[PDB]
């Protein structure tokens, strides 16, 4: 007769819940070691064997997450601009086509 | 047969579900063995009395959380063999027919 | 007995230091006496409004000591300090909590 | 080895404002870099103003034209007011 | 090393975008973003290895990073 | 009202130079306010600079000087 059904939050509730979770966190998101490596291969191209402090990396990250959370933010406004809740690659592009990096 | 941590197929309402055997209960010794070692029931641990006289297994449903973990006797537990898998397929087909009858009655309700 | 220039000016930030710096900064050839006094006066103010606002933020989160986050709130909540510190990215700030109205459930 | 920074000064003005509140060291460094940056911007604009007006000295006047050109909106008025009363007390106490 | 851009995992690119207040991240964004991280991190790090060499230092310093970010406009407080 | 002197066809001409093919009608009056607030930023700084030279007249040099401060340099008028 009555068959079970698991308790699944509707698409979007878990979303907004972790939005409120993450907009109160100040902790960095991109993980450290993965990021650190991002550089050693993004630097090896500019100068060989450039050592890096454990603070340059942390800085070059804080500066990155900060740059990205800003761009995502203008991406969203750009996504809402077309009356849509999905962001698209064009958005990150319109946004950046207006900051003048493109 | 039944082993600690092994596959099993179990009743749950009218249908068959796969489960892990985490504990094996012996009614005579009032005791169960567990996986990370004999031990008795804890303060918050209890078994329903309908099955506690038979050999029980604490089982965990695959694809479902630990809130669904429960003690089952030989009535509700079977070994993971091809006969049980085949009748599991058969009862899955019965649930499929029930869902199809649901679709038929709702589409007649729409008309 | 030698007194400091800050107590002459009634300030807490150092007026002496801000003179040296002004001099070695070579911002200009000659620097007058009152220029480091005024700059220390403005810097302490800006350091104060920002510290006050941070104090208003912290008590709210019931935390004794100010931590870098409290300093972002203070800056992004205020609409002036935000034009000033507007292309600045503070460490461990997070962002002002905000979600758009169309993203809310109906 | 000696590192010059505005540690005890900002701490003082913090107790002058709140004589009950602690401060984080990283947050301190936020304050130190922030006062250094705004000092650089106010002093640079001043240097410029001067070099435009063919002057050669950074008078308290320039720092003002500057504070009113950089600090935005009201933050300025209250900056000026406090800077003018500060230099007034400096000249009154000589 | 090589192709470590994939280290900025999707789970994370999301967490950042989630931080930024987005609710639905289309796929085809996870690739675009990593590209944006690698144009930003490029310029900054480049302007930092130039600062590094000028000082004839080898250890890319956090001090240089901050100065580099300034040049591009994205000043960072918390390090010097 | 001197603001309404920035006429529609003029805002249309700015849009045409800007590559716009259909201008809403409500744009015209949005472009005024945006225009004003911007001029009201340059000219403000233009004058701070002016009253620093104790000059009472403003110069084009002070105008491009205020633009340099804002960020948008203007070549062709001095400096």
């Amino acid at each position: 007769g009555g068959v079970k059904k698991p308790h699944r939050y509707r698409p979007g509730t878990v979303a907004l819940r972790e939005i409120r979770r993450y907009q109160k966190s100040t902790e960095l998101l991109i993980r450290k070691l993965p990021f650190q490596r991002l550089v050693r291969e993004i630097a090896q191209d500019f100068k060989t064997d450039l050592r890096f402090q454990s603070s340059a990396v942390m800085a070059l990250q804080e500066a990155s997450e900060a740059y990205l959370v800003a761009l995502f933010e203008d991406t969203n406004l750009a996504a809402i601009h077309a009356k849509r809740v999905t962001i698209m690659p064009k958005d990150i592009q319109l946004a950046r086509r207006i900051r003048g990096e493109r | 047969e039944f082993a600690l941590g092994g596959r099993c197929l179990a009743f749950h309402g009218p249908l068959m579900y796969e489960a892990k055997i985490l504990k094996i209960w012996d009614p005579s010794s009032k005791m169960y063995t567990s996986i990370p070692k004999p031990q008795k029931l804890g303060e918050d641990e209890s078994i329903p009395e309908e099955i506690i006289n038979g050999k029980c297994f604490f089982i965990h449903y695959q694809g479902w959380k630990s809130s669904w973990d429960e003690w089952v006797g030989y009535d509700r537990i079977r070994a993971y063999n091809e006969e049980n898998i085949a009748m599991k397929k058969r009862l899955a087909n019965e649930a499929k027919e029930a869902k199809k009858s649901l679709l038929e009655q709702q589409k007649k309700k729409k008309l | 007995k030698a007194k400091t220039r800050s107590s002459r000016a009634g300030l807490q930030f150092p007026v002496g230091r801000v003179h040296r710096l002004l001099r070695k900064g070579n911002y200009a050839e000659r620097v007058g006496a009152g220029a480091p006094v005024y700059l220390a006066a403005v810097l302490e103010y800006l350091t104060a409004e920002i510290l006050e606002l941070a104090g208003n933020a912290a008590r709210d989160n019931k935390k004794t000591r100010i931590i870098p986050r409290h300093l972002q709130l203070a800056v992004r909540n205020d609409e002036e300090l935000n034009k000033l510190l507007g292309r600045v990215t503070i460490a461990q700030g997070g962002v002002l909590p905000n979600i758009q109205s169309v993203l809310l459930p109906k | 080895t000696r590192k010059e920074s505005y540690a005890i000064y900002v701490y003082k003005v913090l107790k002058q404002v709140h004589p009950d509140t602690g401060i984080s060291s990283k947050a301190m460094s936020i304050m130190n870099s922030f006062v250094n940056d705004v000092f650089e911007r106010i002093a640079g604009e001043a240097s410029r103003l001067a070099h435009y007006n063919k002057r050669s000295t950074i008078t308290s006047r320039e720092i003002q034209t500057a504070v009113r050109l950089l600090l935005p909106g009201e933050l300025a008025k209250h900056a000026v007011s406090e800077g003018t009363k500060a230099v007034t007390k400096y000249t009154s106490a000589k | 090393l090589r192709d470590n851009i994939q280290g900025i995992t999707k789970p994370a690119i999301r967490r950042l975008a989630r931080r930024g207040g987005v609710k639905r991240i289309s796929g085809l964004i996870y690739e675009e973003t990593r590209g944006v991280l690698k144009v930003f991190l490029e310029n900054v790090i480049r302007d930092a290895v130039t600062y590094t060499e000028h000082a004839k230092r080898k250890t890319v310093t956090a001090m240089d990073v901050v100065y580099a970010l300034k040049r591009q406009g994205r000043t960072l407080y918390g390090f010097g």
